[PDB]
């Protein structure tokens, strides 16, 4: 019957309770399922880790007291008990998982699967200085068209044919398809690289596999160096 | 949804039906309404807009922009007032907040007594009530920095009940003399210790006590003796509820020593009858007391 | 360092808040510690015997 | 006996799979395939009046639990583990669920253990006070104080001897001057107050928050804000205070913003490593809140209210004798809402 008021945490007394407080909920998880494997997908580096940022954390862990190093021990745990196997996990887990998740989850993604079109043919932008170019990517012999016009006409440069050529040469894919190429704005080399860079973004749906290497060639990358104002 | 205009006509004004009746009549009821993400037409909140907000609306008369009143009807004619008071309550006081109505009335005692309470469980109402704050020593220091020199005002004041309590505190403040004896008087309250008084009224015998640079000799007194001693002791026994006291004070008589001396002398150099009692299991009776007794 | 006097006496200490009216409220601990009262003596005690031989 | 109940089970969860895995075959079958063969048997085939019932019942059946239905609303253990086919080996998750089972029944077959130490039992099984010994407070090595060249002689009184370079604490006064404390411990838990288990030393967290549990205390590992008692409001003024039944029951009723401003001071502070805490011991003295501690012979005995003479070093010594003081508090604890029962 009898009332009175004392500290709502064990650890009111300490630096910092709140985050405490949340340490030692996680502890005690780790400590209960101890014996739980871990994901031996850990290996092949699956890409879901989506925790609150510090700033977010520093909300229910202590604001102004929340240190880096208080932020980078919560997530070792939240990674830990994350990391258990998914068939071997239990709801106690997840539910305390749930509230340090991004919560960007409300909504949705913004990106569709990209598909051939109706005539089978691939179509991608690309940007270099001044310069665009929009092509079209359908499976052939290796016919292709610049703005109407021959290759060997619209750029008398070898340098800039041997860059357009670069991503199909790196799928060694050069006798496989017809590109169909309409390029504006900068000049030669802006209008060479920018094929270059929006073939590559074309050849990705004829088969998604291959991203990885035209990543890793850098033919994916936006180039953005640009005219600079001197100041 | 379309409503019959009896339904309509039980809400909305006469005025607004026409408006609805060529509503109803030019959308259609199948209209799948879009939401634009670019502009925001309406308002953040729901509104039918027929009733003019005396606030969050233009006020009717009055000229701005979008006045519909020809130049010279407009209806506002006095100009010594806000035209538009706040909304609601009529003020803004944020959550938590008071308005200052009323300054200059506060007891420095009470605020004493409210932050003390707050830092440390003492009970306010002791504080402002049964306790009785004397300055004793109040000067101004200075520092020599690089800027220049940097003045500051000392303050020690003792608190006490007149019934044993008595406490010393001191407060340096760079503002005013004010602001250091407020914190002197709150040190003070923090420091308050219990003195043991022969008859609530004396010392229990004399009292031969070196702090620092200052030898203080205390000595009891008769009833009605008085209080004859240093002006810092006077001061000190009469918060402490000292009434008959003698003593004389050697070497240093800084002021300052003088006090914090006295206050260690009455807690170190005292034993209570008691205390002697019972540490040599021996019997001390007060001879005086006794002749008056039964 | 010097023999402490403020951590044992803290029962005394406490009783004269109380007696004066400085603390309202008796805290909990008050009760306990006046029965089990602490040891004070903290003096240096002879020994007449090695116990072990 | 009754295994066929999961075997019932079991054949739908198979059947389950088997229909799944063919809704899956035809989602990648294009529409021209199926779509236009299958209109057409309908535009040569008539409906039955049987035909038909499914033709309505299926229309509301679809139409009640699937669209005029609330999305939402305003074999437990391993729910998640997918079983292996019954000709195929066992797969990892199931091989740890089958160790598991070896674990409980076989693991533990042909002998017991007794007369072992296990250092977690120290933190869980703590005794009674009134059963502790010489020889169990020796067995954790309570007596083993500091080197006799760092020794603060103001400890006199508690030493034994000195043996192999150290002082030798004298148990029969730990074990008085433990018990003294653990009742002291007992009668604040059984009156209300708030304990502190203040241990700053590496490892000694896991027994400082077991401690705090099972008195309904608290406890601090990391480190102690000089200030935390003497300038409380600067500190601790921003965390959450409760208020709390005779039963330790959240009354969950609002606090004023002047209730929850009040510094709220510990009733009891124990220490595990004082040599290394005067800042807190200091601060327990100018706020008037009783300690206990253990006093290594090089601490010092007078700064603290019930000193318990004792090894400050050893993890199982300092376990030893806060288990014993937590049991202590529990006991206490369990005597108050037994009395609010009753
Ligand atoms: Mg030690």
């Amino acid at each position: 019957l009898p009332r009175r008021i004392v500290p709502k945490l064990a650890t009111f007394y300490s630096a910092n309770p709140n985050h405490e407080d949340r340490i030692n909920r996680l502890e005690r998880l780790l400590r209960k399922y101890i014996k739980l494997p871990s994901q031996n997908n850990n290996e092949a580096q699956q890409t879901k880790a989506p925790w609150i940022s510090f700033d977010e954390y520093a909300l229910i862990g202590g604001g102004t007291k929340l240190k880096p190093t208080q932020y980078t021990q919560l997530l070792y745990m939240l990674n830990k008990l994350h990391n258990i196997d998914p068939q071997l996990t239990n709801d106690e887990i997840t539910s305390e998982l749930s509230q340090y998740y991004k919560k960007s989850s409300m909504l949705s993604n913004n990106i569709k699967i990209k598909t051939l079109d109706e005539f089978g043919r691939s179509i991608a932008v690309g940007k270099r200085k001044s310069s665009t170019a929009k092509v079209f990517v359908v499976r052939g012999t290796g016919e292709i068209l610049v703005n109407g016009r021959q290759l060997n006409d619209y750029f008398l440069k070898m340098k800039d044919r041997e860059s357009i050529m670069y991503p199909l040469q790196v799928i060694e894919s050069v006798g496989k398809y017809n590109i169909f190429a309409t390029t504006s704005g900068g000049g030669p080399t802006g209008q060479a690289e920018s094929i270059m860079h929006a073939i590559a973004k074309a050849l990705v749906v004829f088969n998604p596999l291959l991203k990885s290497r035209l990543h890793k060639a850098g033919v994916l990358t936006r180039d953005y160096r640009h005219v600079e104002r001197k100041k | 949804q379309h409503y019959d205009e009896s339904l309509l006509s039980r809400y909305y004004p006469e005025s607004l039906l026409k408006s609805i009746k060529l509503a109803q009549q030019t959308i259609p009821e199948d209209t799948k309404f879009r939401v634009s993400r670019n502009v925001e037409f309406a308002p953040p909140y729901l509104d039918d807009f027929t009733k003019i907000h005396p606030f969050w609306d233009y006020k009717p008369g009055m000229p701005h922009l979008h006045a519909q009143e020809e130049n010279n009807n407009f209806s506002i004619f006095r100009w010594d007032q806000v035209q538009q008071p706040l909304p609601g309550e009529g003020n803004i006081l944020p959550p938590g907040v008071s308005l200052p109505n009323d300054g200059g009335r506060k007891s420095k005692s009470a605020d004493v007594a409210a932050g003390l309470h707050k830092q440390t469980g003492v009970d306010p109402d002791y504080i402002t009530r049964k306790l009785t704050m004397k300055p004793l020593v109040m000067k101004r220091v200075s520092n020599q920095t690089g800027k220049g020199k940097i003045a500051s005002f000392y303050a020690l004041v003792v608190v006490g009940d007149k019934n044993g309590m008595v406490g010393l505190g001191e407060g340096k403040s760079r503002e005013e003399m004010s602001k250091a004896i407020f914190k002197a008087h709150w040190d003070a309250v923090r420091n308050l210790k219990e003195i043991p008084r022969y008859e609530n009224r004396t010392i229990y015998g004399d009292i031969d006590f070196r702090y620092h640079g200052v030898k203080l000799h205390l000595r009891s007194a008769k009833p009605g003796f008085g209080l004859r001693v240093n002006h810092v002791i006077f001061e000190i026994c009469e918060c402490a509820g000292i009434k008959d006291l003698s003593g004389k004070v050697y070497k240093s008589r800084n002021d300052m020593n003088i006090a914090k001396g006295t206050i260690e002398a009455f807690t170190k150099a005292q034993k209570t009858l008691d205390e002697v009692a019972l540490g040599r299991g021996k019997k001390l009776v007060d001879v005086r007391k006794v002749y008056y007794s039964s | 360092m010097k023999i402490q006097t403020n951590a044992v006496n803290v029962l005394q200490r406490t009783s004269a808040y109380l007696k004066s009216g400085l603390l309202k409220e008796t805290p909990a601990w008050y009760n306990v510690v006046a029965s089990i009262p602490p040891s004070t003596k903290f003096t240096r005690e002879p020994r007449f015997k090695n116990p072990s031989n | 006996p009754n295994n066929n109940d999961e075997v019932m089970l079991l054949q739908q969860k198979l059947l389950y799979d088997e229909i799944r895995s063919e809704l899956k075959s035809l989602s990648q079958v294009p529409e021209d395939e199926i779509l236009p063969e299958l209109k057409k048997s309908l535009e040569q085939d008539k409906l039955s009046d049987k035909e038909q019932q499914l033709e309505a019942e299926l229309s509301d059946f679809f139409r009640n639990y699937a669209l005029l239905n609330k999305l939402f609303d305003s074999t437990k253990p391993y729910p998640n583990l997918i079983p292996s086919a019954n000709d195929k080996p066992y797969s990892s998750q199931e091989l740890f669920l089958r160790q598991l089972n070896h674990s409980m029944r076989t693991a533990k077959l042909g002998a017991t253990i007794s007369k072992v130490y296990y250092p977690h039992k120290d933190i869980f099984y703590p005794p009674l006070p009134e059963n502790i010994t010489v020889e169990s407070l020796m067995s954790a090595g309570v007596h083993l104080g500091q080197s006799t060249s760092l020794w603060r002689s103001s400890t006199q009184s508690y030493i034994y001897g000195e043996y192999k370079g150290i002082h030798i604490i004298d148990l029969n006064q730990t074990l008085s001057y433990l018990k003294r404390a653990a009742k002291v411990v007992e009668g604040v838990s059984e009156s209300g107050g708030i304990i502190l288990f203040l241990g700053t030393r590496q490892g000694q967290k896991r027994g400082l928050e077991e401690a705090a549990k099972k008195t309904h205390g608290y406890y601090v590992s990391t480190r102690w804000i000089p200030g935390t008692l003497t300038n409380s409001t600067e500190i601790s003024g921003i965390w959450e205070k409760q208020e709390i039944d005779s039963n330790d029951n959240p009354t969950e009723r609002a606090l004023s913003p002047n209730e929850t401003s009040k510094q709220v001071k510990p009733d009891l502070l124990v220490v595990l490593n004082p040599t290394e805490n005067r800042n807190a011991l200091l601060e327990a003295i100018k706020s008037r809140v009783p300690t206990i501690a253990i006093i290594d012979t090089d601490s010092e005995p007078s700064l603290v209210t019930y000193p318990i003479p004792g090894n400050d070093d050893s993890l199982r010594s300092v376990n030893f004798l806060l288990g014993v003081l937590a049991r202590a508090g529990q006991r206490g604890l369990q005597n108050r809402l037994a009395r609010n029962n009753e």
